[PDB]
């Protein structure tokens, strides 16, 4: 296993099922909005 | 989208030279304390339905002029 | 490998242990304490000749130092082809001496554990995580068929569990079939993925002092004292190297070749 | 040592040369001029890697460096079962190239020599005195048949006649039979009464640069250059590495494992 897979599920000639695991980090930030 | 639910921690938001003090959230004046993000490590694991050929794109660019009465 | 076919009758050689003793050398590894002990700069010659009075060529012989057991554990390098480790004994430090003994008396064929880039599990019970370094502290977070954790969450190592903390050497052994999430001290500490092979014959353990605590195998049903495990109570160390020089016949009589085809990197003390 | 019979009929065997890198190694033998001119804190790790595309595991091939010719002259320790020296060429120390390639390729069996105590002499062309040490400077006075110098004066150590100085590896070839009084710097070298056994067919000397002068042989009528006698031209190191790692099979084909039983037990490189 790893901690960024690209596993595979099902798949047809068209279309398949992709279980992706991944590590992220996530950087957010706030919004201040000020009416005076 | 992550969720996050919220518990008011030991430091009190309040103003000063002013009639409120002792008062427990978080205010919309200054959210980020002058940091320039908030980092949090996180991991998912999801299933999704996608196109067998990894070479199809989803449109991910956007021209917006929505709001023309604004 | 062949079958070897043999006839009940053949005869007995004579005795081989004069040849062996002549073309081969032997290793003892003791505490620095006992140097201490000791108190004398030519214990090293004194032993030698002894040994040679039992029969071992002068400079067949190879006096090996540690600290302490602790120390001792971060990759060992056995030299010579027969070698015995007198191992002090300390009952705040059972599994750890246990531990030493289960990587010196088997053999152990290891790869490299890149735990940032891999989740690991162990496919049997012969599989283990042997972890060697100044500083061993070792979190587990077994994971699901999603790879994200039961009891623990991937990225918060608080939550992991504690499987060794502050050691120069651990053998890890977690629930087979299952993937773990490892948080090991990778700056001082060194983590493979093993398979024991099996007894490694040429290595053999004197436990100075104490009683049988040794567990060589991580099985709690077996507790198995194989020859190579000696045990000898003491007071003094001048005694101690006196009843291995003595008895070195039979404490070599426990202990055969290696035998083993290896594909590492260590020295050796041979003739 | 037996006989052996066999039939010029028996099929030969598949190339070994693949398990015997697998189960041999390679200790590559360099200045320290070559490592200056490489400029690089991993060749060592590059040409391993080259060497496991040509076939040997990793771990295998060792690298050891020495200053030069003559500070390497002095006891050197060759440790893996296949040895390649790397000896650059100088229009002024042949008879040092040539000392230390008869050392290093040939089998020496070597006893102490007493100078002070006892006269010496050597009983036949096989027989050498080999002295090294940080400084050798030996002077002989050859005696008659009444212990008493020729052209020289026992007691006298001046009147003798020079046959070293300052030098870090000399081989002494006397006339047989004569008995000698030695005057050495023991306090500064080490000579040793030494007899040639045979080659020591798992050592080559790559001659780098030059022309063919090493003589391995004190009989002035014989100038070997045997098949483990190599020499390249060369303008940089990094090619002469490259031509040793791309030929090791042949340079290993025109060597043979050691095959001699050592009385001695010293440190060595063994997989
Ligand atoms: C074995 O021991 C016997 C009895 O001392 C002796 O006669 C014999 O030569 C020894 N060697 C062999 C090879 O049998
Ligand atoms: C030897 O080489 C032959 C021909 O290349 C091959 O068929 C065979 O498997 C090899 N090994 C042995 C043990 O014969
Ligand atoms: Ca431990
Ligand atoms: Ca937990
Ligand atoms: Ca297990
Ligand atoms: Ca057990
Ligand atoms: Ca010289
Ligand atoms: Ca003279
Ligand atoms: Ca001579
Ligand atoms: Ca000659």
């Amino acid at each position: 296993a790893q901690a960024n897979e690209d596993i595979v599920v099902s798949k047809t000639s068209l279309w398949k099922e992709m279980q992706y695991n991944r590590d992220i980090t996530i950087r957010f930030k706030f919004a201040s909005s000020i009416v005076k | 989208r992550f969720r996050f639910r919220l518990t008011v921690e030991e430091p009190s938001f309040s103003i000063t030279r002013t009639r409120v003090s002792r008062l427990y959230g978080l205010p919309a004046a200054n959210p980020n304390n002058g940091k320039e993000y908030y980092e949090v490590a996180g991991r998912f694991s999801l299933i999704s339905l996608v196109p067998s050929n990894d070479d199809y794109q989803t449109p991910i660019t956007n021209s917006v002029t929505v709001r023309q009465d604004l | 490998n062949l079958p070897i076919t043999g006839s009940m009758d053949t005869a007995y050689a004579n005795s081989t242990q004069e040849e062996t003793f002549l073309t081969s050398t032997l290793c003892l590894y003791y505490p620095t304490e006992a140097a201490t002990e000791i108190n004398d700069n030519s214990w090293k010659d004194t032993l030698s000749q002894l040994f040679l009075t039992k029969g071992w060529p002068t400079g067949s012989v190879y006096f090996k130092e540690y600290t302490d057991i602790a120390s001792f554990s971060v990759d060992p390098q056995l030299y010579c082809d027969y070698n015995v480790v007198l191992m002090k004994y300390d009952a705040t430090l059972q599994l750890d001496m246990s531990e030493l003994a289960d990587l010196i008396l088997n053999e152990w064929l290891c790869n490299p554990m890149d735990i940032t880039l891999y989740y690991y599990q162990q496919t049997d019970e012969a599989n283990k995580w042997i972890s060697m370094g100044s500083s061993c502290t070792i979190k587990v977070c077994p994971l699901n068929t999603q790879t994200l954790g039961i009891g623990c969450l991937t990225t918060d190592t608080a939550t992991f569990e504690e499987v060794a903390t502050a050691e120069k050497l651990v053998i890890t052994d977690v629930v087979d079939g299952v993937n773990h999430k490892l948080d090991v001290t990778t700056a001082t500490c060194t983590i493979r993925n093993c398979k024991k092979l099996g007894p490694r014959e040429n290595v053999a353990v004197i436990q100075v002092g104490g009683s049988d605590v040794l567990d060589i195998t991580a099985d709690p049903t077996t507790a198995p004292q194989t020859e190579r495990m000696m045990r000898i109570n003491w007071k003094k160390w001048w005694q101690v190297f006196y009843t291995v020089v003595d008895y070195v016949n039979q404490i070599i009589q426990a202990m055969s070749k290696r035998s083993r085809s290896l594909n590492s990197a260590a020295f050796y003390y041979r003739i």
